[PDB]
């Protein structure tokens, strides 16, 4: 039996969201060029 | 993409999240004499 | 007559021009590969 505490700043799960967003597209995109380029 | 503005707590819920506040409990207190009282009328025998 | 609530939180309109500056970038850059490619 115990209290959670939850920190006062969003931000930093809205910074993790932000950074995979472009992160995947990056890393889709780049690698198709990848891929596209090996062919 | 759009970010909405978000966040965990506003000023009012950090404001409300105190027990007392001296500010409300004064003006509350303070009314007293204009609630529960005349302080106009002067009796002189 | 009615007066308006602020957010205290700027970091939304932040983190929007950061994704926005990314993004029209990407796009500008991966467009460009893409006409080069086809041409």
């Amino acid at each position: 039996v115990e209290r959670i505490k939850t920190t006062s700043s969003i931000e930093f799960a809205r910074l993790q969201f932000t950074y995979n967003h472009i992160q995947r597209h990056v890393n889709d995109m780049l690698g198709r060029i990848a891929v596209a380029w090996c062919e | 993409h759009e970010f909405v503005p978000l966040e965990v707590y506003t000023r009012h819920e950090i404001k409300d999240s105190g027990l007392l506040d001296y500010t409300e409990v004064q003006r509350r207190n303070q009314l007293h004499d204009l609630r529960f009282a005349d302080i106009d009328t002067v009796i002189r025998a």
